[PDB]
RNA sequence: AAUUUCUACUAAGUGUAGAUGGAAA
């Protein structure tokens, strides 16, 4: 019994299929005559309009009753907050008063003229009538419940839970804490009070109320609570126009006049919150883009405010301008210092001078703790960057000139794009076929977006010390406007990358709100939908509500024209259906529940909680048994055969028993001619369930979904597969028209595009239109199933795989690694270390009838990336490539699944959050995470279609070897048969012995190089092998606390590849350098001669040769021919490993090339994890660590071979 | 309805990636919280198909069991008994007060074969089901807000 | 270049081989 005979029927699932539906006979013209499409087209479209009307009435309700509330605890909150801190649980009384104030406005709303009829049924009926909108709100006269996704959230607008969208939290804890802040900051505007400007005009043209000090004194908060009051308040801040050309001044401008003496240093009055994009057509999207980025747009004025802010930046202090820690701080290091790694070096030294000892060597755990302590910090001060900086580095100039360079770059791309915001602009071609216009828009949007990404790190997540609030107050006041460009970026991008066709659909209801919920016989006259089989052309039946019983009075016809017809008896949810029925006032008046039975259910001792009594709940079990026997519908329609009363240790066990059994679909027949005459009468509607496998030409294997759906009505349906309910139906529209499809004509030799087909050209007898499926409409149908509804082998999979792998004795392992020369690379390793099968996954085999036609994806990728290159790298090319990768990581999964079945393994997989991608790899991080998703999705229910359905591994008894996916971090360190493993030191490693370089040999100085060249043990030269054998211990080098052997006798032969494309050899290069500098280098230990020279270029051309002795990976990066991995240390047999030495075999015992080596090492790390799986008890198997360290891994990979 | 779909999910996904370090309390309670949060995001996604008799679905004692094991405070639910949320027992009840309403208009008596009174009780039981489930859902959001503003994380 | 849908196809001629869990903001 191998390692997959356990893992089936382990837990539930719920897929859902999606077949098409063609109407048969006169059903389509019957629908058009009875007009059953216009109603639901309206019932899709008018919903946002009726939402608009109800939002109109709701906002009128708020602005109605807010003119009738004067808060009484407001003074007692304001003064007690602005009382000057010193709480000792007085802030707790402040919060009590705050929630009581929210309760006061909540009580005002509750008693606010009814309000109980604000989310019930009559709101669509009665109040909202009192134009032509009466039919609009009257269009839903028999259909109310679709508003319940609105009547809940607009109720939660009126809560007191301090939620975001609600009224109460806003008007008490954002408006009031802005109002009292402006009340205090009113103390710092009294020194500029000129009545000719602040009083002679504002009070006369705004309110004619009491003057400007009334809005800062706190007793018109009850007047400003309405949105009219917020309008008047933001008028006194900003300045009203009163439809005249005065442009009357505001308090922002009066406080802006104060810095005429070049010192503002007084915060302005922040405006108050009030109380409550394209994607269709080319002219519209161009106009809204003009609206949002012309030379007087709000975003553009925000850039102007930001550039003048960073022009006058030097007046603010350098003690508060916090730069955000994290990703962007590398580019900030690159632009403040010169390299990607200097801030981290200064912080490194600043930390190690405190926590490092008086030695200098490190451990890897101390390095990981060092990295954790560096990621502990939230942000950095600009003053600390001046502290990091040496002389002649003033950040207040450097960042200023950087940002003015960026702003002038945006101005230069405005000078590029100035032909676009002009009034007489023309569209000569649509944006699908035009390039220059859309690439211009792309450059604009990406330039402003890059500017936002550069500005972004000046937040420091707030909640800090005295930060420069006088700077942040306008900084966020421009940044909120600069963040609006994402609403244009995620409008223009998903406008241009959308298909020409369109997948909009509306739910079809057929005049009824209660539509196809279930398939129950004796509820089918209510649900009004049934399913008929005949041969194999399946059918969906819709009965009209005027004639909702056209299937009951049908005879078992004997003139041999029949449709078989379902019955579908399903007891739904038997743990909470049985007490719903057997205590519900009519069963209590038909089948008397015992006096002690009613009491035992009413007290409820059948549940757990220690009130659980076996021979007490067993009488309840017998009562359920006998009553289900006495029930007329459920005595007959199922075959209930339970256990005995002592054979249920839990009523949960009995519920599982009745849930297991209570489902049966059979087929009682019907006529054919009377059914088709009936659908000719129009009392039925009949659709055929159809896809591209129910046709009578399909001479191959079906779609995995049609295999399931054909298996829903088998007598093998014993594997607990169950057609559930919740089915829907849908309807599309003709996105395309028929004429303008580019159509390949008939009887012409049509082209090909897969180059590895021997039939290099073919021809057909008919047409094959481009995208025929969107020419007409089609009825999409969904029919959701629930695989493995009753689970049996239930356990924790993450422990069961481990307790399986320990007791196993030769457990196979797959590895999967990305790469540069190939997309992925599979390596299958035995329980020892022998490579069973190593191959690429660039070529995809399609093993149909007998004919293994392969197809490449790597050539497809590069041939599309050349179009990306030649087409200025625009969005259509980007998303085409992303979808091609998505199709590729679809078609990988069949190979991985079949490989898992063929070798009985556990997949290893490159962990990501410990990873350092390389950029060039073709499958990047986003596509790899999608591969993770579309691998654990499929290994939730592994099935191969060619197998027999009844046998294990089939469509009834699939493998479940994972869990469901949860969250993008919770996918870590184990998932069933997928293991996650850190990808450190997996590509540049000698597979024979395990030598890895750890030597930082990028040249710095002769001051370092002399000690570095003296630290070696014996640089000599062997003449009987012509090799420059080096020798060293590792313990005399920094960053070297991981290796285990540390006795590495290096060598030289095998040429390597430099970059400078720079092809060199090695031992001849060493000899020519040493004959450039004139050495008798045949009497070893030549370090004594090498520590005499004093010119720079000798050591600079020696470091660059040490590094080429150490460089194991060689990419010629223009061809796929020489990607050779060579290792300058040899094993016990005196031969060091070469890749091309191992490429030309059939099945090697070592990796072929670089990507395969990257797979093989990951497989080795999982093998180490299995080795530690073999060395614990079964009581720690859930705790055995898998995160194998660098030290442990190098030790295992060296001492595996010996 | 694709751009905002990806945007609102990758924002929240970034927050679930980001908040795995803020807690810095005894344990990996982030796992239980994100598991609860996605459970919330299924529940509030399609609460409506819980009303159907046999939809693809499948409480409070189970959540409290999986929450006590990690050591959080519990949820303080609104009810534990759960057995009165009406779904498709439309053959298995009678006591409702709005028969006074239904007799104020014509309607018919308490026999549901009339095609007019059927939807007139279906509406009320649908709204009562949704009104029960959001009272459930508010309890989970209250638990997340309490655990949010006690430990300074982000969940809503 | 035919597709419930997505990717690569033309694969023996109205399709082929893998995949796909839907509604909802
Ligand atoms: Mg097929
Ligand atoms: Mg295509």
């Amino acid at each position: 019994m191998s390692k997959l005979e356990k893992f089936t029927n382990c837990y539930s699932l719920s897929k859902t299929l999606r077949f098409k539906a063609i109407p048969v006979g006169k059903t389509q013209e019957n629908i058009d005559n009875k007009r059953l499409l216009v109603e639901d087209e309206k019932r899709a479209e008018d919903y946002k309009g009726v939402k608009k009307l109800l939002d109109r009435y709701y906002l009128s309700f708020i602005n109605d009753v807010l003119h009738s509330i004067k808060l009484k605890n407001l003074n007692n909150y304001i003064s007690l907050f602005r009382k000057k801190t010193r709480t000792e649980k007085e802030n707790k009384e402040l919060e009590n008063l705050e929630i009581n104030l929210r309760k006061e406005i909540a009580k005002a709303f509750k008693g606010n003229e009814g309000y109980k009829s604000l989310f019930k049924k009559d709101i669509i009926e009665t109040i909202l009538p009192e134009k032509d909108e009466i039919a609009l709100v009257n269009s839903f006269n028999g259909f109310t419940t679709a508003f319940t996704g609105f009547f809940d959230n607009r109720e939660n607008m009126f809560s007191e839970e301090a939620k975001s969208t609600s009224i109460a939290f806003r008007c008490i804890n954002e408006n009031l804490t802005r109002y009292i802040s402006n009340m205090d900051i009113f103390e710092k505007v009294d020194a500029i009070f000129d009545k000719h400007e602040v009083q002679e005009i504002k009070e006369k043209i705004l309110n004619s109320d009491y003057d400007v000090e009334d809005f800062f004194e706190g007793e018109f908060f009850n007047f400003v609570l309405t949105q009219e009051g917020i309008d008047v308040y933001n008028a006194i801040i900003g300045g009203f126009v009163t439809e005249s050309g005065e442009k009357i001044k505001g308090l922002n401008e009066y406080i802006n006049l104060y810095n005429q003496k070049t010192k503002q240093k007084l915060p302005k009055f922040k405006p108050l919150y009030k109380q409550v994009e394209g994607y269709t057509s080319d002219e519209e999207v161009l106009e809204v883009f003009r609206n949002t980025l012309n030379k007087n747009s709000e975003i553009f004025s925000s850039i102007k405010k930001l550039e003048k802010l960073f022009k006058n930046f030097d007046e603010y202090s350098s003690a508060g301008i916090f730069v955000k820690n994290g990703p962007a701080i590398s580019t900030i290091s690159k632009d403040i210092f010169g390299e990607w790694n200097v801030i981290r070096d200064k912080w490194n030294a600043e930390y190690d001078d405190i926590h490092l000892k008086k030695k200098a060597v490190v451990t890897e755990k101390y390095e990981d703790d060092r990295r954790k302590s560096f990621k502990k910090i939230g942000s950095f001060s600009l003053e600390q960057l001046q502290e990091y900086a040496d002389a002649d580095l003033s950040v207040v100039e450097k960042l200023k000139e950087i940002i003015i360079q960026k702003v002038d770059e945006i101005y230069k791309v405005y000078g590029s794009s100035e032909k676009l915001f002009d009034a007489d602009f023309v569209l000569e071609k649509s944006l699908k076929k035009n390039d220059a216009v859309v690439a211009i828009m792309k450059d604009l949007l990406d330039s402003v977006k890059s500017f936002e990404n550069y500005i972004k790190a000046f937040f420091g997540e707030g909640k800090e010390t005295n930060r420069d609030e006088s700077f942040y107050g306008d900084f966020v006041l421009a940044y909120d406007i600069l963040l609006k460009v994402d609403h244009i970026y995620d409008a223009i991008r998903n406008y241009v990358t959308q298909k020409p066709y369109s997948k909009d659909k509306f739910k079809l209801y057929f005049q009824n709100p209660q539509f196809m919920g279930g398939w129950d016989k004796d509820k089918e006259t209510d649900y009004r939908a049934t399913i008929l089989r005949y041969g194999s052309k399946y059918y969906l039946a819709i009965m009209d509500k005027k004639y909702a019983k056209c299937l009951q009075k049908i005879d078992k016809d004997d003139v041999n024209g029949n449709y078989e017809k379902i019955n579908y008896k399903l007891l739904p949810g038997p743990n909470k259906m049985l007490p719903k029925v057997f205590f519900s006032k009519k069963w209590m008046a038909y089948y008397n529940p015992s006096e002690d039975i009613q009491k035992i259910y009413k007290n409820g001792t059948f549940k757990k909680g220690d009130m659980f009594n076996l021979n007490d709940c067993h009488k309840l079990i017998d009562f359920f048994k006998d009553s289900i026997s006495r029930y007329p519908k459920w005595s007959n329609a199922y075959d209930f055969n339970f256990s005995e009363t002592e054979k249920y240790k839990d009523i949960a066990g009995f519920y599982r028993e009745v849930e297991e059994q209570g489902y049966k679909v059979s087929f009682e027949s019907a006529s054919k001619k009377e059914v088709d005459k009936l659908v000719e009468e129009g009392k039925l509607y009949m659709f055929q369930i159809y896809n591209k496998d129910f046709s009578d030409k399909s001479h191959g294997t079906p779609n995995l979904h049609t295999m399931y759906f054909k298996l829903l009505f088998d007598e093998n349906n014993h594997g607990q597969i169950r057609l559930s309910g919740g089915a829907e139906l849908f309807m599309r529209r003709a996105s395309l028209k028929k004429e303008e499809l580019v159509v390949h004509p008939a009887n012409s030799p049509i082209a090909n595009k897969n180059p590895d087909n021997p039939k290099k050209t073919t021809t057909l007898s008919y047409d094959v239109y481009k995208d025929k499926r969107f020419s007409e409409d089609q009825y999409e149908l969904h029919i959701p199933i629930a695989i493995n509804k009753c689970p049996k082998n239930i356990f924790k999979i993450n422990t069961e795989v481990r307790v399986l792998l320990k007791h196993d004795d030769n457990p196979y392992v797959i590895g999967i690694d990305r790469g540069e020369r190939n997309l992925l690379y599979i390596v299958v390793v035995d329980g020892k270390g022998n490579i069973v099968e190593q191959y690429s996954l660039n070529e995809i085999i399609n093993n149909f009838n007998g004919i293994r036609i392969k197809t490449d994806y790597h050539s497809l990728l590069d041939k599309k990336e050349k179009e990306r290159f030649e087409a200025r790298q625009n969005w259509t090319s980007i998303e085409n490539i992303k979808e091609l990768k998505a199709g590729y990581i679809s078609q990988v999964v069949h190979k991985i699944c079949e490989l898992v079945e063929k070798y009985d393994a556990v997949i290893a997989l490159e962990d990501l959050n410990s990873g350092f991608k390389n950029s060039r790899v073709k499958v990047e991080k986003q596509v790899y995470q999608k591969f993770e998703k579309m691998l654990i999705d499929k290994l939730n229910y592994m099935v191969d279609k060619k197998s027999n359905p009844c046998a294990t591994g089939g469509a009834l008894k699939g493998y479940q070897i994972t869990n469901k996916f949860e969250s993008f971090k919770s996918m870590s360190t184990q998932n069933g048969f997928i293991f996650y493993i850190p990808a450190w030191l997996t590509s540049k490693i000698d597979p024979s012995t395990g030598f890895v370089n750890l030597l930082k040999t990028k040249y710095t100085s002769i001051a370092d190089s002399k000690k570095f060249i003296s630290s070696f043990d014996r640089i000599m030269y062997v003449p009987e092998e012509d090799l420059f054998e080096f020798a060293l211990d590792y313990k005399n080098f920094s960053r070297t606390d991981a290796d285990y052997i540390k006795k590495w006798k290096l060598y030289s032969y095998g040429n390597r590849i430099r970059i400078f494309w720079e092809e060199v050899c090695l031992t001849s290069a060493y000899k020519e350098l040493f004959n450039k500098y004139g050495i008798n280098y045949q009497q070893g230990d030549i370090r004594a001669l090498l520590c005499e020279q004093s010119d720079k270029a000798f050591y600079s051309s020696f470091m660059a040769l040490m590094s080429l002795m150490l460089q194991m990976r060689n990419s010629i990066t223009g061809r796929t021919d020489v990607d050779f991995l060579i290792s300058p240390v040899k094993n016990s047999d005196g031969i060091f490993y070469d890749s091309r030495n191992y490429e030309a075999q059939e099945n090697a015992i070592l990796p072929k090339n670089a990507d395969a080596n990257g797979a093989y090492n990951i497989a080795r790390k999982v093998l180490w994890a299995i080795g530690q799986f073999k060395k614990a008890e079964d009581e720690k198997l859930d705790k055995v660590k898998i995160a194998i360290s660098n030290k442990e891994w190098l030790e295992y990979a060296q001492t595996s071979v010996k | 309805s694709k751009a905002m779909y990806e945007a609102k999910e990758r924002y929240a996904k970034k927050k679930m990636q980001e908040n795995t370090k803020i807690d810095t309390l005894t344990d990996e309670q982030h796992d239980a919280l994100a598991q609860l949060c996605a459970f919330r995001h299924k529940f509030h996604s399609n609460k409506d198909s819980l009303f159907l008799s046999e939809s693809a679905f499948s409480m409070q004692s189970d959540e409290n069991s999986k929450l006590r094991e990690v050591g959080l405070p519990t949820i303080e639910w609104s009810f534990y008994d759960n057995s009165h949320i009406p779904d498709d027992s439309f053959r298995e009840w009678f006591n409702f007060a709005n028969y006074s309403e239904l007799s104020e208009t014509i309607g018919l008596e308490l026999d549901l074969d009339d095609d007019e009174t059927y939807e007139l009780v279906y509406d009320e039981l649908y709204t009562e089901a949704m009104g029960e489930y959001e009272e459930l859902n508010q309890d989970i959001e209250k638990y997340l807000r309490r655990i949010d503003e006690e430990h300074g994380t982000q969940y809503c």
